């Protein structure tokens, strides 16, 4: 029986990694999309002046 | 003069009373604020400069 | 006037900021109080009244005069549910849920209740029922989209409850409120026209297995139903949506 | 996905409706329009009929001589010529009097003349406008909130218009009439002032702005969610309160720990849609009167850093 | 009656309730401003 | 403490995450797997904007003012004092809005009703994350965000815009302004509407719906009705969010020159651009 | 004078003592914020110069 | 003078004890600000220039 | 004094501790995020100059 | 008595919470006598 | 210590495993993104 | 002291323990990152310059 | 006497767990202040 | 008492289970720490 216990509990905990997981890699591929098509436009030539005091 | 008294019946003794509270607060906060605004009227600061209390 | 103080940096400006402050406070004052008018005085949750009010206090009561001598509601006024709640406690301190005690559907509890609304029809300014089985509406017909009348009625386990046979519509504001639905035993039943999808060759119903159909709550006169049976009918089709099974 | 109740999937057609009677004087009314299957999968198909009495004839009449008189003014600018009145349409402007007329008359057609007739055209028909407001409600024997929620609007726009302009002493302050000019106009007025944006009552009807998106966001967005109860039928569930207004007030209670009622909802929308120009005509109508440097008063009120 | 139910007697009670009130409040008022004067004159 | 009618909906489930081990309320408040999210992320987001007012020294809310990383640093982390408290901030700050619209669906599907309301919230969440998140990484650095601080966030757009000379002349900003004085207005007339209807003259009793129709029919000759207008409120409020999301995600990144320029397209097409007299010619 | 007890017949106590009540705070808060806003009366900035406390 | 317990027959004192604890809270509040906020009166200055505790 | 323990049938004990909870935790921070803010009584600072922590 | 409880009850409840108090003030006293020694404020 | 068992008697082990995972992944990233904003830490630029 | 056990009489565990286990999580964040801005004990950067990390 | 249903000897029951854990958590934390104050003084 | 449903049996046999797991998470947490301590020394 333990085994399949033991096997269990880790199966609850790795439901719960895979969502976190899977949210999070697929807000880096949101990212990475924007960041790869920011680099194909001219913003590279055109760079805005810092906005903020701070810089 | 003396039939003015039937205007309570017309006029709701309670929004009169409401109306004209309301009304003779305003109208004397706005007076003082024009007094003390006017520097020939500012009793604070003409206790002041009688009383040598700056500099 | 520009940089006339009364005092210290009181501007004219100043007075103003100051004045709208506090005639904001009154109107959120006056705006929470008169949104207070229904579901007041809280309650425990054994039906006593609570502890705890609330800083605002209750309002004055108002009289709205009911049209078509439907008479007269004042609010805020005594508060009763009128019906058995069948919910029992799943815990002995307050804030847990309330569990159903038989079939949440027909209990009419949770995501499927009801309230005990007027049990007569919605009236449209004239006095006439509002919502009428478009058959029975002397000149309304289907003018634009798929006409449902006829099409077939699959419930979300992919089976036929029935078929559509009527449009229920308002007839002042001219919108189709409901389906007539004849089931497999050949009575009736009403849909919420928003909670069924017309498709080209059927109704597609989400909320409701094909076996929860004979379960909608029958109007009892053919022709008109009364705001306690649309109360009734609309609660039980959303209640599936939760209690419906897989 | 489910159905939304974004658009309507069955279109039904009656007997057009004439409308309720009450006090309204039948005649004014014009017949029902055509039923329009367009606007029908959204809202109503019907057109009309429309009312049409004494306030009405006076402000169309003088709304439309307001609107003639900036479109002739924009064919003279045009030079009469149809392709440059099109490619230049959104340049044109009817410029109120230069700064040296004062808050005279005497100023040329040309100088500000035109757009003083045009301004008397517009004051015209907007008053007679609201009039209009009042007197449907009260032949229908409604409320006047509508007449008193537009006398807001009218607050800014007469400040705009009228009221600033006496109190700084020249027309020149006033909105010329055309669309690019009257947006630079709204530019120039912040930079003339130091900043709007420290401006307070423009901060506040800019917070009421968001409000009221905000506000009919939800609104919209709830009666659509309890739509399925007959939620829309707010009026009845103000008279008999059923799940679709327990379920509203409950979801937004659970959420933020209180709610509105069905009534008492519209009171909060039209307050919210009110307090944008209330606190909008206090804003300008304090800039150049009272604050000439809003970013200077702001430094001086603690809300920018000092220099 | 008025349109608030009280009684004549009730409100007679409440109104000397009310100026006692009153009148504690503005002698602690008098008893202030006459320490602000004599201590720094706004005349 | 319940609402009078409260109590027949406060049932079991309709949770996403977490079954019956959060289902409960704390007052009126529901809480859920996202309430515990949405607490820890306010929470932590609102202590750490109070500790960089400390690091700022000042205590006057108006004049506290988390700034985002220079623009030397791009897309990097900063030094905490240096831009790296605001990162942190944007993150609990995003972390607070998404469970919030989270549990808000979870409050929908125990109470039965339809997704409406968090839909149109993840559109104001998306407007935020276009200025914070999206074009800042477009651009390549954290700093073209905007600012945590009252009236700094306002230097920010004030900034950014007149970068673009008038921002008035940006196209899709015009059709926003649109739809938001457009909002407005529709919100007024329908706040009054149903009051003037609920609140007659006095003594009179409650009109109907029918009296609402005719009354604008009476004035403008047309009535959207009582379904249109609620359609209508939020279609309008989502457009203008939405077109303010895409007026700003093509400035400085597809369109870098003053926005008043781009409008000669029209002046100067071919068949009108030579034409003499008007404005432009 | 005698007659004024009616007052309370025509407003509900309860209503008038909150006013009231906010109505003076609120008074009283802004005359001692005018007089702190007055040098010649900020009490704190007197008694600083009277004992010679600042620098 | 004596009569005064008739106030909790005018008021609930739930509310009047909230509203009171609340008004105290932030009365108490101003006024160590206002102090705090004056160069003669910040008892952490004035401790730090006696002790010579800057720089 | 005696009779101060009747606060309880006015007030449930339930609200009032989580009140209570929430209102000294947030004026303990407060408290201690002003000393941090103030140089004399920032402790990690003071323990930095005390041990030359700094270059 | 709003809150429905018996009169021993409030007496039982309130020895315990001011036990709760003094323990609570008695650790800040501590506290401050501490820091009053290491830096004192006045 | 003996008796820290009962805590599953309190809440179900189902849905606390399921929220410890989410939980423990969370932190995890949060601990290597603070690393490799870190100058003397950040394995990818060594 | 003794009759603390009975605050399980007044609140429920399930939402104690949850409400005490965002506290203690936060609060431990919190100052860990009060540090981790704090020059004197960012233990990173601490680390850095002992090691000669840094260019 | 509770609002929450324990027993008295529940509730002593499940405050001498709770302190265990308490007094576990304290305890570890102590020895965590005690080698940060000894690797780097504080005061 | 329980609000979970497993008996007290239940709950002793699934902490033994999950209690082995968190020494063996914390073990090897320990020697990731110890080998990245070893690599870089973040004392
Ligand atoms: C003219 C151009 C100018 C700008 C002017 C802009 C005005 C905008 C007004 C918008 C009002 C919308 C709300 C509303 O309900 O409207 C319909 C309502 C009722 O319609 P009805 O047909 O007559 O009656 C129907 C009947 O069934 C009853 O219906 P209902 O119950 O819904 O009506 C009661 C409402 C209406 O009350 C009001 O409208 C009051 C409006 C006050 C506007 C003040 C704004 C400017 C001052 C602030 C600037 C601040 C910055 C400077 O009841 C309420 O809404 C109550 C609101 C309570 C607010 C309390 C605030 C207290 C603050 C003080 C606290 C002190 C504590 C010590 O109409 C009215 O009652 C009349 C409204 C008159 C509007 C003001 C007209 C101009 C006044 C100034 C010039 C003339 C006097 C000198
Ligand atoms: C949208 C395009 C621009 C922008 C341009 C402007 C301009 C221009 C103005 C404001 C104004 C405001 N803005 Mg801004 N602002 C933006 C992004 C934000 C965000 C955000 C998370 O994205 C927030 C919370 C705010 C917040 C605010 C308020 C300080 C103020 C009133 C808003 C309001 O009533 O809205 C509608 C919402 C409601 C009516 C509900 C109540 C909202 C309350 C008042 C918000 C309080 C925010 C609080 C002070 C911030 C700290 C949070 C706490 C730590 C928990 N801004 C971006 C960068 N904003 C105005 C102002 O007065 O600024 C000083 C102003 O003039
Ligand atoms: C560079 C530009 C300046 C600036 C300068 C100004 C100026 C100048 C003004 C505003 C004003 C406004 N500003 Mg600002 N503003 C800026 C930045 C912003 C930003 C931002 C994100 O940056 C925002 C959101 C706003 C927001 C706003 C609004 C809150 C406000 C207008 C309310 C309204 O509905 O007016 C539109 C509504 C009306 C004018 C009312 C009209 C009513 C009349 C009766 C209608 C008649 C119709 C007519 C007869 C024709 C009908 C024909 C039909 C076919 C039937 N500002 C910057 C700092 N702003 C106004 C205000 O109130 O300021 C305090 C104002 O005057
Ligand atoms: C509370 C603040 C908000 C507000 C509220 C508000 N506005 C209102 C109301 C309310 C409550 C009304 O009751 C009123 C109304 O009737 O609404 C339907 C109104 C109104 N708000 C209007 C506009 C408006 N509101 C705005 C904004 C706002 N309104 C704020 C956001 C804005 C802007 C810029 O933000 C505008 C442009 C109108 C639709 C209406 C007022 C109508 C009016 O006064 O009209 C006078 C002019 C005319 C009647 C006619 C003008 C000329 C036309 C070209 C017609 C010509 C007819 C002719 C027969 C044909 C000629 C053809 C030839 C030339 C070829
Ligand atoms: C999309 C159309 C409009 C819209 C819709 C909308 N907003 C919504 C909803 C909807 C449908 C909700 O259901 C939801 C709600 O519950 O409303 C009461 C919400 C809401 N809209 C809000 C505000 C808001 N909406 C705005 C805008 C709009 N909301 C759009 C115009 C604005 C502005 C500036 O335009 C504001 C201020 C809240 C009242 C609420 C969301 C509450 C929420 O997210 O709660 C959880 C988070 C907290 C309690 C606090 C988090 C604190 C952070 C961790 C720290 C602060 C970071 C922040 C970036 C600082 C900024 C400083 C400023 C000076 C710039
Ligand atoms: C821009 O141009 C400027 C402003 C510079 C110059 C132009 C100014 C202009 C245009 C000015 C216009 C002025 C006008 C038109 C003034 C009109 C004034 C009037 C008509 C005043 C009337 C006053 C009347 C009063 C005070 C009456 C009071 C009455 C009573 C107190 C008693 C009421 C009756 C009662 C109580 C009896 C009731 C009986 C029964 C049976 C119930
Ligand atoms: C800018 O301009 C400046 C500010 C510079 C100058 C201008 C200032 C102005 C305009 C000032 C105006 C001041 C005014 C109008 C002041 C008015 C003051 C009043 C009317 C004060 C009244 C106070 C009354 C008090 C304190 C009464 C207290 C009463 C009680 C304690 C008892 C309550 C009654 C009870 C319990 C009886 C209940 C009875 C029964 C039967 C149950
Ligand atoms: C503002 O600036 C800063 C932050 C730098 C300075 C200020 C800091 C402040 C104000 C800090 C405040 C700190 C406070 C309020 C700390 C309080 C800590 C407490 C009260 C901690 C308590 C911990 C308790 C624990 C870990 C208990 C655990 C218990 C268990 C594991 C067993 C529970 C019982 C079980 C499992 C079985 C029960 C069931 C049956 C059937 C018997
Ligand atoms: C800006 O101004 C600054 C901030 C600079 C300076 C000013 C600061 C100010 C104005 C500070 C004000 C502070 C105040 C008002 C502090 C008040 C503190 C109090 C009243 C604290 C009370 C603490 C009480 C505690 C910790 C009680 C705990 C009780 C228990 C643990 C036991 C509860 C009872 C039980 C379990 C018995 C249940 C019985 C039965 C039969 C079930
Ligand atoms: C900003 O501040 C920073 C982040 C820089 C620093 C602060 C960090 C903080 C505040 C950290 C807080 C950390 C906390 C509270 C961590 C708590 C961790 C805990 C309690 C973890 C427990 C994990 C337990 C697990 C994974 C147990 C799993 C058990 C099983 C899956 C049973 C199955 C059997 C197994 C795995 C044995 C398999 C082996 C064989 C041979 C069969
Ligand atoms: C196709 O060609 C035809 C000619 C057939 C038709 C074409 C028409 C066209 C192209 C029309 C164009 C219209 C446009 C572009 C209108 C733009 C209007 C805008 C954007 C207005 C914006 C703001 C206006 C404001 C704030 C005006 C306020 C005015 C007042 C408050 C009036 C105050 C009254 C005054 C100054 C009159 C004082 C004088 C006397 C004698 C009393
Ligand atoms: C919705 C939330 C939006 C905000 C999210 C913010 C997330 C921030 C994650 C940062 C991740 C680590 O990012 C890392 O930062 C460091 C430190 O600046 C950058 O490092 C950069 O600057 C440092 C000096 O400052 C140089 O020594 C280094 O060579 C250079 O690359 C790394 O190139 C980048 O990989
Ligand atoms: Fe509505």
């Amino acid at each position: 029986p333990k085994t399949n216990l033991r096997l269990w509990v880790a199966f609850q905990m790795m439901k719960g990694a895979g969502w976190a997981g899977g949210v999070f890699f697929g807000t880096l591929l949101l990212i990475g999309f924007f960041r790869v098509v920011g680099l194909m436009l001219p913003i590279q030539e055109n760079q805005a002046p810092a906005p903020n005091i701070t810089g | 003069m003396s039939k003015f008294y039937k205007i309570w019946m017309i006029f709701d003794p309670r929004r009169v009373f409401v109306a004209q509270g309301v009304f003779l607060f305003l109208l004397a906060v706005m007076i003082h604020l024009i007094l003390l605004s006017t520097p020939s009227y500012n009793w604070l600061e003409i206790s002041a400069a009688k009383y040598n209390r700056v500099a | 006037m520009v940089g006339v103080t009364a005092f210290g940096n009181f501007d004219l400006a100043s007075l103003a900021i100051y004045s709208f402050w506090i005639f904001l406070a009154g109107l959120i004052y006056y705006l929470q109080t008169e949104n207070m008018r229904e579901g007041y005085p809280l309650e425990n949750e054994d039906g006593t009244p609570a502890a705890n009010q609330g800083p605002f206090p209750l309002p004055k009561p108002k009289t709205f005069i009911l049209p078509h001598g439907r008479g007269t509601l004042t609010v805020p006024g005594p508060e009763s549910e009128d019906r058995p709640i069948a919910l029992a406690r799943t815990a002995v301190s307050e804030g847990f849920p309330h569990a159903p005690t038989g079939d949440p559907m027909k209990d009419g509890v949770g995501p499927a209740s009801w309230v005990a609304r007027r049990d007569l029809p919605e009236l449209d300014g004239h006095g006439h029922n509002k919502i009428k089985p478009m058959k029975a509406a002397a000149g309304f017909h289907v003018s634009a989209g798929k006409n449902p009348i006829g099409l077939p009625v699959r419930g979300c386990d992919l089976e036929i409850a029935g078929k559509v046979v009527d449009i229920w519509v308002d007839i002042p504001e001219q919108m189709a409120r409901f389906l007539e639905v004849e089931l497999k035993d050949g009575s009736t039943r009403l849909l919420p026209m928003q909670m069924v999808k017309v498709q080209s060759n059927r109704v597609h119903v989400n909320a409701l297995s094909s076996d929860l159909f004979a379960g909608i709550p029958t109007i009892k006169s053919p022709t008109e139903v009364t705001l306690l049976e649309e109360d009734k009918i609309c609660g039980y089709v959303a209640g599936g949506l939760m209690y419906a099974a897989p | 996905a489910e159905y939304q109740n974004i658009f309507s999937q069955v279109q039904v057609r009656g007997p057009a409706d004439l409308g309720m009677t009450e006090d309204v004087n039948l005649a004014n009314r014009s017949g029902v329009g055509p039923f329009s299957t367009l606007l029908g999968w959204f809202g109503n198909a019907q057109l009309g009929p429309i009312y049409l009495g004494s306030l009405g004839v006076l402000s169309l009449f003088s709304g439309l001589m307001w609107f003639f008189t900036i479109g002739i003014w924009f064919w003279y600018q045009a030079g009469w010529n149809p392709a440059v009145f099109l490619r230049d349409l959104f340049f044109f402007s009817l410029e109120p009097p230069a700064p040296e007329y004062g808050l005279s008359f005497a100023a040329p057609l040309k100088e500000g003349g035109l757009w003083l007739i045009a301004s008397f055209f517009m004051f015209v028909a907007v008053w007679s406008w609201w009039g209009r407001t009042y007197l449907r409600a009260q032949a229908l024997g409604m409320g006047k909130h509508t007449a008193w929620a537009f006398l807001s609007a009218i607050w800014l726009w007469m400040v705009l218009g009228f009221i600033r302009p006496i109190l700084m002493g020249s027309w020149s302050e006033a909105v010329p009439y055309g669309i690019f000019s009257h947006l630079d106009w709204t530019n120039n007025f912040s930079l003339v002032h130091g900043n709007l944006f420290y401006n307070p009552f423009h901060g506040l009807s800019i917070a009421f702005l968001y409000g009221s998106a905000l506000l009919f966001a939800m609104h919209g967005a709830t009666i659509l969610a309890v739509s399925r109860f007959g939620g829309e039928r707010e009026l009845e569930q103000i008279a008999d309160r059923g799940t679709a207004a327990e379920r509203a007030a409950l979801f937004w209670r659970w959420t933020m720990g209180f709610n509105a009622t069905m009534e008492g909802i519209h009171r909060w929308a039209i307050w919210m849609a009110v307090l944008v120009t209330l606190t909008g005509g206090i804003g300008i109508l304090l800039s150049g009167t009272v604050v000439d440097n809003w970013y200077v008063w702001g430094q001086n009120h603690g809300m920018a850093p000092l220099n | 009656l008025g349109y608030t139910g009280l009684t004549d007697e009730q409100a007679q009670e409440l109104h000397s309730v009310y100026m006692s009130g009153l009148w504690l409040f503005s002698a602690v008022a008098i008893v202030a401003h006459l320490a602000v004067y004599i201590w720094r004159p706004w005349f | 403490a319940l609402l009078s009618f409260e109590r027949k909906y406060r049932v079991p489930g309709g949770t996403l995450v977490g079954g019956n081990l959060f289902d409960f309320w704390v007052g009126p408040f529901y809480v859920g797997f996202f309430g515990v999210a949405t607490f820890f992320f306010a929470a932590l987001g609102i202590i750490l904007i109070a500790w960089s007012a400390v690091l700022q020294g000042t205590w006057n809310p108006q004049l506290i003012s988390v700034y985002p990383p220079a623009l030397e640093y791009g897309l990097g982390g900063a030094p905490l004092a240096k831009g790296g408290l605001w990162q942190i901030i944007t993150i609990c700050a995003t972390g607070a809005f998404v469970s919030w619209a989270l549990r808000e669906v979870e409050i929908c599907r125990k109470l039965g009703i339809g997704y409406h309301i968090p839909f149109a919230f993840a559109f104001a969440i998306l407007a935020y994350l276009t200025l914070v998140l999206f074009r800042p990484v477009m651009m390549g650095a954290w700093g073209y965000a905007f600012p945590y601080g009252i009236w700094t966030h306002l230097d920010w757009v004030s900034n950014t815009g007149y970068t673009y000379g008038n921002f008035h002349y940006n196209p899709a900003h015009m059709i926003a302004i649109s739809f938001f004085f457009t909002n407005a207005l529709a919100l007024a007339l329908h706040g009054a509407l149903v009051l003037s209807a609920a609140n007659p003259e006095k003594g009179k009793e409650m009109r109907t719906p029918d009296h609402e129709d005719t009354f604008f029919r009476d004035l403008v000759g047309y009535s959207i009705g009582t379904l249109g207008i609620h359609r209508l409120g939020l279609l309008l409020s989502l457009s203008a969010v939405f077109f303010s999301a895409l007026c700003m995600i093509i400035t400085g990144t597809i369109w870098f020159d003053q926005w008043v320029d781009w409008w000669q397209w029209w002046v100067k097409l071919p068949w009108w651009a030579n034409i003499p007299g008007g404005i432009n010619g």
